[PDB]
């Protein structure tokens, strides 16, 4: 009776999420400025905070594009070792021929 | 080919575990489209003012 | 969904890892919402007919005034409906309207 | 009952699904365990609404 | 700015800056877009 | 008589459009400010609304670039299972040879 190998199984990876707790607001402070001047002051901070958030978002995208890029070259360096050993068996076959 | 299967799985595991994955941008789009619609009603209010 | 917001507005503290008295019923509601998300992506039905299947189940063969089913006999007809729409091609919008 | 099993089992081969994948979409029994995915859903709908 | 809003108008129960603009699980992204909406709700309430 | 299989059919997908209803304007409000100061106030809001729209457009592009990227890796993971079974028949052929 002839040994048939089993079907190749599917690999499976788990992606769990993380969760960080919601913070709380600081204590409010009563400044000297009236509302139109303090709103314009607060809008200048929040506009700067959006520019940090757009910059931070681009850095996160760009570290994941380069973590992937280093992953693809390490995988290409490991895969070429097998093809070197396959090509050795090609040359060894022609010596047997 | 079993290496390439494991290498494909490592790229698939990387896309799911990285921070800027699809679940980030579903969260960013869903939250910003809620902000952008509420901010729309505020700006049309002052265009009418 | 009204009961779900009454629980969040009163009894849920974000970031706190504690036991709320009806927390496990909320989890089962959120586990359900993820289930029906999976129903939409797996059947391949489009966005506007999935409105119609939720709101008017009788137009898809359910009984009158009946809540729809994610039964396996109801998942197979959503797939056969989505295969029917995809066979219509570019005239599929004129048929579904 | 055999025609219902014959229809669905043949359908699961064309969809290339498992019974285990089918049962996730079909089960009415839900797991009552607060995951980080649900906890992110609770924090977003709380702060959003 | 909310304390200035609460002082130019007699109200202390009226709050516009609410917690959760920082979501730590999403690295605090869109925190400024959340606050800029909240500043636009004070100014709309101030004009009216 | 010899059985000739039929020609491979073309697959066909339907892309329907969606349509959301046009909204209405809010009730107008008569503020205290004159027109040059209220126009400059309204131009500050609309400029901020354009910056949300450019940010929202980039997030939509970037979720579709990564929904595609996860699609291409799931397709590559399903395709490599067949090549594993083909390579098993290559080894089984050399055992028959």
């Amino acid at each position: 009776i002839y040994a048939t190998p089993a079907d190749p199984k599917a690999l499976l990876s788990a992606a769990v999420a993380t969760s960080q707790g919601g913070g709380k607001l600081p204590e409010s402070f009563m400044s000297l400025w009236r509302f139109p001047h303090m709103l314009e002051n607060a809008r200048g901070m929040v506009s700067q905070l959006t520019q940090f958030g757009s910059t931070l978002q681009n850095i996160i995208e760009r570290q994941d594009a380069e973590a992937l890029n280093a992953l693809l070259q390490n995988q290409a360096a490991e895969l070429i070792l097998t093809n070197l050993s396959i090509q050795d068996k090609t040359i060894e076959e022609l010596d047997a021929e | 080919l079993k290496t390439q299967q494991e290498q494909t799985q490592s790229q698939l595991a990387f896309l799911q575990r990285k921070f800027s994955n699809q679940a980030l941008y579903n969260w960013l789009r869903g939250r910003l489209a809620a902000i952008y619609f509420q901010f729309y009603d505020l700006a049309v209010a002052r265009c009418l003012m | 969904a009204e009961k779900f917001w009454d629980w969040l507005n009163t009894k849920y503290t974000p970031g706190s890892s504690e036991a709320v008295e009806t927390q496990e019923h909320i989890v089962q509601y959120c586990q359900a919402l993820a289930q029906l998300e999976m129903v939409y992506h797996s059947t391949g039905i489009n966005e506007n007919a999935f409105r119609l299947f939720v709101t008017k189940p009788e137009m898809f063969g359910a009984a009158t005034g009946a809540a729809p089913a994610h039964d396996a006999l109801s998942l197979i007809m959503l797939t056969r409906f989505a295969d029917w729409v995809n066979a219509l091609g570019e005239k599929a919008s004129s048929v579904l309207a | 009952l055999i025609r219902k099993l014959n229809t669905i089992t043949s359908w699961l081969h064309t969809q290339k699904w498992s019974v285990f994948q089918l049962f996730i979409m079909t089960s009415t029994s839900y797991n009552k365990t607060l995951t980080p995915e649900i906890k992110n859903l609770l924090d977003t709908v709380y702060h959003g609404l | 700015a909310e304390q200035a809003y609460r002082w130019e108008l007699n109200d202390d129960s009226a709050r516009f800056i609410k917690p959760g603009a920082w979501q730590g699980t999403y690295a605090g992204l869109l925190a400024g877009e959340t606050l800029m909406l909240s500043l636009a709700q004070m100014e709309d309430a101030h004009l009216k």
